[PDB]
């Protein structure tokens, strides 16, 4: 339906085809996929709020050719 | 420094799927066929194509 | 160290994360400022976050030292703007960058973590009262971060 | 199918010498920083920069 | 086995070797002729030797079968022009190209093994009297190969 | 001194720097730092002529800018 950016980790963009309707967890496995990168070390983040797994793209207002940001896995404390 | 231009060449033997089965010997790896072509010569238990070492481990290889 | 600061700086000054801005404060490439926005619709809003950030000489094999200077109201950060956070300790990466680590404390601001808490009377009021928290963060904003 | 068109880029650390500084751990790599910089992260006790998994091996990848 | 033979063929097309070429017999791309010249010193020198080449359906996990079409006087080679050569058998590499086999073969003109011997007659001719050996080889080389 | 090309076993270009007193030995040992592959598997072509380890290259007149073809360690039986 649409393309999405993410801003991988070392800064490489890649481009994800999915619906509004895709779970933050399935742009994750996408991002597995691509990238081999472990679901539970992705924190992915769109206008500075990190993004729930159980959450869609379009609970987020992440539209055609939107950028997700890709950070680490953290932990406050 | 020499860097990989040939990196994004496709696989040697089946020349459609990327180098992303890197045949691990040692401390060393011959990076140029796919992981499907390289998972082929382990099960087979050919030796590297290249340099002829056997293959140790087959490790696809992504670059972040 | 100092080339992979420098590439970090030039990646700053072409593509910025939206509310994030670091350089170096002086002559010292070891020594850069931050800015922070309050990240819209958080009690943060309409506030600017000035920090502090100090490279050590084998980065970044070893993380940045990270700290505010503008006061904020915030369960993992304390009035010594002293950021409890793991990718600034042993959960750091050397593929994290000053940019990502800006991201990363925004998103910090946005849903903090009450259960093991820097400040726990902060920490408390969250669990309890959200729109007390987001009351006294909004007034601390405005206070300190304007 | 898609290339490594990033593969020519330097070494995300050190940002000097190419990516032939494979991490391996399990059935896959990382192949981002110089084998220099990668033999550090293994020597200095770090998992995997870009994954956090445990370096297994670092492996000088030649891309022939 | 196709694309790659395809690409081997596109690579001669484009870069010829300058003592061998190799292309499929009409419109079977499994079945080619090859034609290596005589290397220069050698007493094949001024010769042109044709060969057969039937790649195999799994190439290139199994090697190509490679054989002398024209007569040529050696001990690795016999009179049915079967070549026996380890990179033609278990020493094969799926690495090895038609250019990189017909250039082996080359060098295998100019460096024969008479200890392991095809042919033993020409062999032990090789071992006892090398000006022999390099008369009668340049006399095959004028009667089949000119 | 001077620079020499080889042509690998891929098809791949590499360039040499060596002296025309260098054994053959030492070419394979420098093709094995730049692309890891052990000299007593390496056959160098100059001419149809293999090129012998004990041997220079001055010995088979390889001047500035040869090529040398690199094939598999081979032997007929
Ligand atoms: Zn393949
Ligand atoms: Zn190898
Ligand atoms: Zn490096
Ligand atoms: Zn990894």
């Amino acid at each position: 339906s649409m393309q999405i950016f993410v801003k991988t980790l070392t800064g490489k963009t890649i481009t994800l085809e999915v619906e509004p309707s895709d779970t933050i967890e399935n742009v994750k496995a996408k991002i597995q996929d691509k990238e081999g990168i472990p679901p539970d070390q992705q924190r992915l983040i769109f206008a500075g709020k990190q993004l729930e797994d159980g959450r869609t793209l379009s609970d987020y207002n992440i539209q055609k050719e939107s950028t997700l940001h890709l950070v680490l896995r953290l932990r406050g404390g | 420094p020499s860097f990989p231009h040939n990196a994004i060449e496709p696989c040697v033997i089946c020349q459609t799927r990327p180098k992303n089965g890197c045949i691990v010997h040692g401390k060393t790896g011959h990076l140029m066929a796919c992981f499907t072509c390289a998972k082929k010569l382990k099960k087979r238990n050919k030796p590297c194509p290249v340099c002829r070492q056997p293959i140790q481990m087959i490790v696809l290889t992504y670059f972040p | 160290a100092l080339k992979r600061i420098h590439k970090e700086l030039n990646d700053l000054a072409r593509d910025p994360p939206a509310q994030c801005r670091a350089g170096p404060v002086g002559d010292d490439m070891f020594h850069w400022q931050a800015t922070i926005m309050g990240p819209n619709d958080s009690p943060y809003q309409g506030g600017v976050f000035f920090l502090t950030i100090h490279f050590p000489t084998d980065y970044p094999f070893k993380p940045p030292k990270v700290a505010f200077t503008t006061r904020i109201y915030h369960p993992n950060i304390n009035s010594n703007g002293s950021i409890k956070l793991d990718i600034l300790r042993s959960q750091w990466s050397p593929a994290l960058t000053i940019s990502k680590v800006l991201l990363s404390i925004c998103s910090l601001l946005c849903d903090p973590n009450p259960d093991d808490p820097l400040v726990p009377e902060i920490a408390r009021i969250y669990k309890t009262d959200r729109e007390k928290y987001n009351r006294i963060a909004r007034e601390w904003t405005q206070k300190y971060a304007m």
